[PDB]
């Protein structure tokens, strides 16, 4: 029919040239859509006080604890920081330390706008029979506590207690809590192209977005290590989604 | 609303249970409007 | 006193897609408002609405999204693809992208073209739908019989063919393995009816752009995973 | 299909026109003072409520498919790209901190009845591409060598945007994506119109402002940023016309601003 | 009979700050009263709002709270600091001691200050106030253009000075460790604008009292853990 | 603005001198503030009847049973007993019996 | 009032939850009053 | 109807426990009529 997209509002079925009007029968509502668990990233377990990673760059010789932690946001993260470029390790066996990385592939197939907020709910599976431990987690912006305390002659670490909330799980068993939504940015810029600061910046790479950050551990002290490491995996959700403003999609290769 | 289904008893508080903005004090609208 | 209760034969178990809750650990924390913010979405489908292009693969990357209309043709059309949304020609146009990711689907596919080319020039177009046979039409004769329209170069260049929406089923699958008729939908096709003429100074060969999107009454149903491919 | 819009001590002129496109909201002027900010702001004057012109390079038979071109704003006018020269209100935003505020832009073309092409113009949020993959913006002359940016997987892929070297204590990953690619296919999702040789001449779209945050920091922004592409690419007949040229108009609309200090300096 | 019931995934668990209750052990117990204690405490804030010293870091321990004037100067301010309540100099006081247990805050800072010294001379000072720049402004004429304010020595010897507060978001970080546009502020600095007349037979070098407080609009919202440092 | 902090109550935003009055967004409130539970101390456990330590100072070669029980209060202790002074042993191995904090 | 959730039911008798003591029978005050 | 005891109480909506059709807008009948 007569129409002219050049000028971009198009007009508005089978009735208009030749109709149908096929009756309704609410599936891809934003709200509901994205309410349903998927993975995250799959972390170590501590067994002692650690050293958080410095942060970039790392010179040769420095002395840290990684492959622990791990950051809540649908962005790409490299070393449990916030990251712009996603990459992986797909070379054979090579030198230095390898980087952890995670990614929300499912979030990214239809993250078709660039504004997003919504509340988290975050779980913890374990992977080993018949293990016990522990998760902690602190708000955006704030410090991860080192050192350790002799009782009775046995250090224990300070991350046993704290103010931030903490859960104990019994042997074999499963972790499940919500969070509020706490950074200081409104909403969560999907993409982004300004800078955090004024000087030495590093363009399109933002400062506080995210949720927080989780560890886990194990409720003994630390004269009691082990060798064989172990490992935890988690889960998100989201409640109450909402999104502001359209955007593209990721491309698809034509091989 | 959303992928929720229980329809009959909340127990916790909504202030508790979801944030809250303090104030300050079918039919789809189409993103474009063309004068 | 304790109140008796059975537990049932599934306690303890993990849902990734439960409706329902869980306990708060951290509540009581205020936001700031986002009442500044305009263009708030509500459902994909306002996305799904918005036209989009098309890809073609081109004489022997080369995937130009227009085809070009040659001097002399061969009774044939000059392009013609499926209806299977999981089609190439589909891919990255958002109406399949965004249905690639759930199982079925339900309502009219729309159709646009606009023309670029010398303001002095004209010619006329058929347009074509055949729903599912034993082999593709391919002559213009055949063509007529089946439901098909007529575009005429002037002063607007556009035009939009809305595709008819028939199947032996409610639903109908969104990406095919089979080619079963739950699946396919037949065919379109674009053939030439005059020869178009070049004004004098004005070189050769005009080309055609395709917009593609979604009907007013399209609809999606069943949530699915996805392919991360786009991550290598 | 004649109309003018008048603004401050300044008018255009359009003997070809659609309309304006309004984007998200209808009356994107209407806007209030942010909320992260005590200090009294200062509001729109008739020295900046005018309009703004610059110049862009020229379009050649050489250029393929899907090359572009970009203009930051208001990085723009800071950086004096393509001529433009924001006087009154480049020093006004030099002397603050905090702003806010919409934008109205319009292109223009001289291309005639005897020639074949088309061309895209739309209004892209929240994207780097002004930025060398290095990390550091395109200085004004190396954006004359190159007129038009070659469009390639790399930019497909968003693979090549600024980053952070992780140092010798890692191994160097295989990067291979990033959230901001860009997908040519699907551009007309933003704001756009067609610059058709054979339809009109000039477009024109209205945006309102947006952002993660009430107000975003005056030396550093990029919400919006213009983006121009070739779909068609331009063929005549010999000896009749070579290389048409372009031009584009800003202007700002019901600004805010907060903060004010001394000239801004760096180091 | 028995009431059908299904325990959930996450039964069994302990929540170190989950808000319901506990079951008693030894309840009924009456207690004295103690409505003869005046003075009782309901918010913190009461206590933040209080003016206490600051400190510096004196000439080359020596961190005493005041600053004593110079004779002959060079261009540049008295004193400087940041608006980082993480830095040193907020220390002590209460409203950093207080803040560096919490991770956001809102409000407007206040500051005070009050002379030391012979009752006949006189003086003028100014203040001055600086958002986030490329480099610390340094001299009196840059001062002078950002917002400020000049003090007089007289009958009063006291004087407030109200930072406003200007950010980009509603709320701020408490700690600074990038110094991102979130945590840093700007800067204070005091500039002497004339030269204080000494009269004759009072010696020399009169001092200047800081004090600081928290607004009427402070606020804190997050709490977190605390740093056992003071006990070693 | 005139004001006279030398007698100790002093008067009380940006509206006074130049305002904003940013409008209230009680995470500081003593009743809630202090719910939430923290560690306090790590004993061992009983395998029989044991003898309560004995009043300070204690003589060497007293018979008791020592590093069990434990207060609650949140003041400094002292070997399951009440105290002032904190301390802590951060010294290498010495003699005598080690006192639980 | 404090960080309790529950708002529906309370179980077990207030005076054996909390004790109690027995009878001898925003706007917030400054703790310092200048005559 | 069918093998369900419970006659109490529904935890979950009836939309969310069982299928629904979209709308389009003792006594045994015999099954063969014979005119």
């Amino acid at each position: 029919s007569t129409d002219n997209a050049e000028t971009g509002v198009i007009e508005a079925n089978t009735d208009t040239d030749f109709g149908e009007l096929a009756a309704p029968g609410n599936h891809t509502n934003v709200k509901f859509l994205f309410d349903r668990s998927r993975l995250l990233n799959v972390i170590k377990v501590l067994e002692k006080d650690a050293v958080f990673p410095r942060p970039f760059p790392t010179q040769e010789g420095a002395q840290q604890d990684d492959g622990y932690f791990c950051l809540l946001t649908p962005r790409p993260t490299v070393a449990s920081r916030p990251a712009t470029r996603f990459g992986l390790y797909a070379n054979p066996s090579g030198s230095g330390v390898l980087a952890n990385t995670s990614l929300d592939f499912n979030f990214y197939s239809l993250a078709c706008f660039t504004y997003f907020r919504s509340d988290l709910e975050v779980t913890v599976v374990s992977l080993e029979p018949d293990l016990e431990f522990a998760v902690g987690w602190f708000p955006s912006g704030s410090e991860y506590q080192a050192s350790s305390f002799v009782y009775d002659q046995l250090h224990v670490p300070f991350h046993f207690t704290g103010r931030t909330p903490r859960a104990f799980a019994s042997k074999g068993g499963k972790v499940s809590f919500v969070l509020p939504w706490n950074s200081v940015s409104s909403v969560l810029p999907v993409r982004w192209g300004g800078a955090s600061k004024l000087s030495s910046a590093t363009r399109g790479l933002p400062a506080h977005a995210d949720w927080g950050t989780i560890y886990a551990f194990v409720p003994r002290p630390n004269e009691k290590k082990s060798t064989a490491v172990k490992h935890v995996a988690v889960y998100i959700r989201y409640k109450n989604a909402r999104a502001w403003c359209p955007s593209m999609l990721p491309f698809r290769s034509y091989k | 609303r959303g992928n929720n289904g229980n329809m009959t008893f909340n127990y916790y508080a909504n202030t508790y249970q979801n944030s809250v903005d303090f104030s300050t004090s079918g039919i789809l609208n189409p993103l474009g409007y063309l004068k | 006193g304790p109140i008796p209760t059975a537990p049932r034969e599934n306690s303890l178990m993990f849902l990734s897609t439960l409706p329902d809750d869980t306990v708060p650990a951290y509540g009581n924390v205020r936001t700031p408002p986002v009442n500044y913010l305009p263009g708030e979405i509500t459902d994909l489908l306002q996305l799904a609405r918005i036209p989009t292009l098309m890809a073609f693969e081109r004489v022997p990357d080369t995937y130009v999204p227009y085809v070009a209309v040659p001097t002399q043709f061969d009774d044939r059309p000059l392009i013609s693809f499926p209806i299977t949304l999981s089609d190439p020609v589909y891919q990255n146009t958002l109406v399949g992208a965004i249905s690639s990711n759930f199982a079925n689907y339900r309502g009219c596919i729309q159709i646009t073209l606009t023309f670029c080319g010398p303001m002095m020039a004209r010619g006329k177009f058929l347009l074509s739908y055949s729903p599912p046979n034993g082999t593709q039409p391919q002559t213009l004769s055949e063509a007529m019989q089946c439901t098909y329209s007529i575009w005429d170069i002037g002063l607007n260049s556009s035009w939009t063919f809305v595709v008819p929406y028939i199947s032996p089923s409610d639903y109908r699958e969104t990406r095919a393995i089979t080619n079963s008729v739950y699946s396919a939908d037949g065919w379109f096709s674009l053939h030439k009816l005059t020869k178009i003429t070049l004004p004098p100074d004005c070189p050769q060969s005009p080309c055609i752009l395709f917009f593609a999107s979604a009907g007013e009454d399209y609809t999606l149903r069943l949530p699915v995973d996805c392919n991360p491919s786009y991550v290598f | 299909r004649v109309t003018t819009q008048t603004a401050g001590n300044t008018a255009i002129n359009t003997q070809s026109s659609l309309g304006v496109l309004c984007a998200y909201v209808e009356d994107p002027t209407k806007s209030d003072p942010p909320s992260s900010s005590t200090d009294q702001p200062t509001t729109t004057f008739t020295a900046i409520d005018r309009w703004y012109t610059g110049r862009l390079n020229s379009w050649t038979k050489a250029v393929k498919t899907f090359s572009f071109q970009a203009v930051p704003l208001p990085g723009a006018f800071l950086s004096r790209q393509g001529g433009l020269n924001g006087g009154a209100f480049t020093a006004t935003l030099h002397r603050h901190f905090l702003m806010k505020c919409g934008w109205q832009v319009q292109v223009q073309c001289n291309l005639t009845q005897f020639h074949q092409g088309a061309l895209l113009v739309a209004m892209v949020p929240e994207t780097t591409l002004d930025v060398k993959p290095d990390g550091k913006a395109k200085s004004l002359q190396e954006l004359n060598e190159e007129q038009w940016v070659e469009m390639s997987d790399d930019y497909r892929t968003g693979k090549n945007m600024p980053f952070q070297s992780l140092g010798t204590y890692y191994r160097p990953p295989n990067w291979t994506w990033g959230p901001n690619f860009i997908n040519p296919y699907q551009v007309t999702v933003f704001p756009h119109q067609i610059l058709n040789a054979r339809t009109s001449t000039s477009v024109d779209i209205n945006v309102p402002y947006i952002g993660e945050t009430p107000t975003q920091s005056s030396e550093t922004q990029n919400s919006w940023t213009l983006l121009v592409m070739v779909l068609v690419p331009l063929d005549y007949k010999e000896g009749a016309t070579t290389d048409p040229e372009i031009t584009f108009s800003v202007r700002p609309t019901s600004p805010y601003f907060n903060g004010l200090r001394n000239r801004y300096t760096a180091g």
